[PDB]
Parts: structure tokens; C-alpha cells; sequence
């Protein structure tokens, strides 16, 4: 039994947006489902629930601002007239005794700003050495970073994004490795910014 | 009106092996219809406890729920670095009448011995300089506690207003933090100065550590 949210994207204020929760391994004729959201850095907020028999109930602030509906195997959340209060990760969750099955979430960004893909720059290494990638000037969130296609995980730190005063995000990802490996191993950061279709592999090496 | 769950404190701490206590107060009686969740950074919430005191399958009995009516507690014993997370309660009493609000959350901070950061400085890449901007990065790796002081100097002049810090959450194995401080200058300004220096002060360092480079060397 699992669920997965989709449809989170950048939208301009006032543009209705529908998110979808796909369910698997249980029936919506047997279980109620809720939608929950979480603004960056903030808490969980219960939006509403749709019971097996179809009745919907909303938090007091959600009434008239969201519509929950369902098909035989999906649950939708329509955000009637998005504002920046609606920039958040949205989750669907199965109700049984509390909410037991949750999806990974889908991210909604409400803004008039345009999508922009990042530039990726090396943080070049100077018995433990550090190296990294600077992922600069992108919009909206999110970006993911891996190292050596996921083969390098020990010692990796990918920092939370910062919103710069320009309105664009930045982050770095770093890793510490043995200094003796700089001459012999290859270190590549794999950067993905799905909103702009950007996927970059950057080899990071000592500067000559 | 919707039930309100008042969750306190906003953060709670104990050493590895210790115990913390997290409280929720419901605005009216919700009987035993209360759940507790753990949320690690980047992940969805995970159900720990339902019906106030029943463990979700697979969850460690280190997590104990108690209470009824209007007062509930989550007690986490034998604390581990992997317990560093935010925890939430939620009502599910009579949702059709009262909603299913979450409490505001409580962070858990897992305490450990002092660990000094390793410090590294990175000059801007030549590629970035083509943009007309230079980013200089100072990395503080794997330190505890969180408090750390980063000083930037350019040709021995103290800088402020042109840097931003980012910090990771506590590592799930070693309880440490890592931190980046990024100084942003125009290329034009970067090329007017020679010495770029990051000086770090931290409880684990007997005196401050400075990492520096000379532009062009």
C-alpha cells in the first residue's frame, strides 16, 4: 500500500491548480484520504478529508479555497485561487487510526517569476579533502544533487537552499574524501532541476 | 469550531541515551483519538503512535504515548542521533465536527560531546567569473554544538551584509551539523582585492582557525 502525489508546479497567483494523489495496494472504497500541506520551514496543516462514500470535510480556512474530489483510484486537490500562502509541499495520506500511509509530497510555488535553471560551478579541492558543487541562481525549488550517480554517499552534505535577495535560490553540495584520492578517483556532481529540465554532471577536480 | 492542538515545548533536548518528553493539549476533550508522527528532514511524516498509546507496526517501543482527554505526552527514551527530527501530534476525534488539526511541532536536539569543525575555503571558479559575480565559500564540516562564528575579511577589512549561511540538520549517525558561509561579490570588486579569509570560532577549537587564499595564486 502506497500513494504518490503529482502536479505540484510553479503557477501564477490566481491560476487554479489541481494536484493528484495516486493510490496503490488499497481501495478508496475502503478508506478515507486527507490532504495536508507544509510551507517551507513550517508545520503540518490538515486541509481536508474525503470519506469512502464521498463526503468531503475541510478545515475552517480551507472551505471554499480548495476542492477535494476522487476517482476510483486517485484523489485530487484543486486550489481554487492560489496565493503565496499556498506555496507549500502537499501530501496525501490514508486515514485509518490516524494517517498511516503518506506520499513523498509535491511542491507548489505561487509566483509571477519565471522558471530559471541553475548554473553549476566547482568547489575545487585545495588527510581529508573537501570538494563540492555550487548550484546557483535557480527558480522555483527544488534541486537535487547526487555524487558519482549515487555511488558516493558517505560524507556528503547538501545544504538547504537559500533564497537570495534576487528572488533566485542557491545551494551547495559538498563531500569530504581522502586527500590521496584526488589524484586517482573521479568526483562528479549530478544536479537535477526538473522545473527547468536541467540535468548537469560536473566533474570537480583540483585546479591546475 | 475546529479543535486546536497546543504542542509544547517548541524544542527539547537530551543526550544520546537520554529521554525527552513532548506535550500536546487539546482545546476540548478528544478521548484517546490522538496520533504522534516523526518527520525527518526532506521526508513525509511517519506515524509512530495512534489511539494515544498504541505503537504503529515496526516502531520501536522507545516511543511511548500517554494521556487522554485534553492532555497527551510522547516520551522518547534511549535517544539516538537518528531521532533528531520534528514530531507532531494530531487529533482525529469526530473529524466531521472538529477537523483533524496537527499540533505546531517540536524539534528534538540530540546532545553529544563537543566536536570541532574542519574548515575549508573555496575560491570562485574561473567559469563563474564570466557571469560578473564571484562566490567565495567557507565550509565548516561536522561540528557540535550548533553555535559557530564565521568571520570574513577581505584585505583585512571585516565584511558583513554580503554573506549567507546555510546549515544542515543533525547527522543521523554522529549528531553533528555542517555549515556553509557564502560571500558574494561582483567580479569587479573581487578583482580589486587580494586576501580572502574565513576565520572560525567554535567551542571545540582552542583558538580560531583561519583558512585563506590569495586571488590569483
Amino acid at each position: 500500500q502506497s500513494v504518490e502525489e503529482s502536479g505540484g508546479r510553479l503557477v501564477t497567483p490566481g491560476t487554479p491548480l489541481t494536484l493528484t494523489c495516486t493510490v496503490s495496494g488499497f481501495s478508496l472504497s475502503d478508506y478515507a484520504m486527507s490532504w495536508v500541506r507544509q510551507a517551507p520551514g513550517k508545520g503540518l496543516e490538515w486541509i481536508g478529508i474525503i470519506y469512502a462514500s464521498g463526503s468531503t470535510y475541510y478545515a475552517s480556512w480551507a472551505k471554499g479555497r480548495f476542492t477535494i474530489s476522487k476517482t476510483s483510484t486517485t484523489v485530487d486537490l484543486k486550489i481554487t485561487s492560489p496565493t503565496t500562502e499556498d506555496t507549500a509541499t502537499y501530501f496525501c495520506a490514508r486515514y485509518y487510526a490516524g494517517s498511516d500511509i503518506w506520499g513523498p509530497g509535491t511542491l507548489v510555488t505561487v509566483s509571477s517569476a519565471s522558471t530559471k535553471g541553475p548554473s553549476v560551478f566547482p568547489l575545487a579541492p585545495s588527510g581529508t579533502a573537501a570538494l563540492g558543487c555550487l548550484v546557483k541562481d535557480y527558480f522555483p525549488e527544488p534541486v537535487t544533487v547526487s555524487w558519482n550517480s549515487g555511488a558516493l554517499t558517505s560524507g556528503v552534505h547538501t545544504f538547504p537552499a537559500v533564497l537570495q535577495s534576487s528572488g533566485l535560490y542557491s545551494l551547495s553540495s559538498v563531500v569530504t574524501v581522502p586527500s590521496s584520492s584526488l589524484g586517482t578517483q573521479t568526483y562528479i556532481c549530478n544536479v537535477n532541476h526538473k522545473p527547468s529540465n536541467t540535468k548537469v554532471d560536473k566533474k570537480v577536480e583540483p585546479k591546475s | 469550531a475546529d479543535v486546536v492542538m497546543t504542542q509544547t515545548p517548541s524544542s527539547v533536548s537530551a543526550a544520546v541515551g537520554g529521554t525527552v518528553t513532548i506535550n500536546c493539549q487539546a482545546s476540548q476533550s478528544i478521548s484517546a483519538y490522538l496520533a504522534w508522527y516523526q518527520q525527518k528532514p526532506g521526508q513525509p511524516p511517519k506515524l509512530l503512535i495512534y489511539d494515544a498509546s498504541d505503537l504503529a507496526s515496526g516502531v520501536s517501543s522507545r516511543f511511548k504515548g500517554s494521556g487522554s482527554g485534553t492532555q497527551f505526552t510522547l516520551t522518547i527514551s534511549d535517544l539516538e542521533c537518528a531521532d533528531a527530527a520534528t514530531y507532531y501530534c494530531q487529533t482525529y476525534y469526530a473529524i466531521i465536527t472538529y477537523g483533524a488539526a496537527f499540533g505546531g511541532g517540536t524539534e528534538v536536539v540530540v546532545k553529544r560531546t563537543v566536536a570541532a569543525p574542519s574548515v575549508f575555503i573555496f575560491p570562485p571558479s574561473d567559469e563563474q567569473l564570466k557571469s560578473g559575480t564571484a562566490s567565495v565559500v567557507c565550509l565548516l564540516n561536522n561540528f557540535y554544538p550548533r553555535e559557530a562564528k564565521v568571520q570574513w575579511k577581505v584585505d583585512n577589512a571585516l565584511q558583513s551584509g554580503n554573506s549567507q549561511e546555510s546549515v544542515t540538520e543533525q547527522d543521523s549517525k554522529d549528531c553533528t551539523y555542517s555549515l556553509s558561509s557564502t560571500l558574494t561579490l561582483s567580479k569587479a570588486d573581487y578583482e580589486k582585492h587580494k586576501v580572502y579569509a574565513c576565520e572560525v570560532t567554535h567551542q571545540g577549537l582552542s583558538s580560531p582557525v583561519t583558512k585563506s587564499f590569495n586571488r590569483g595564486e
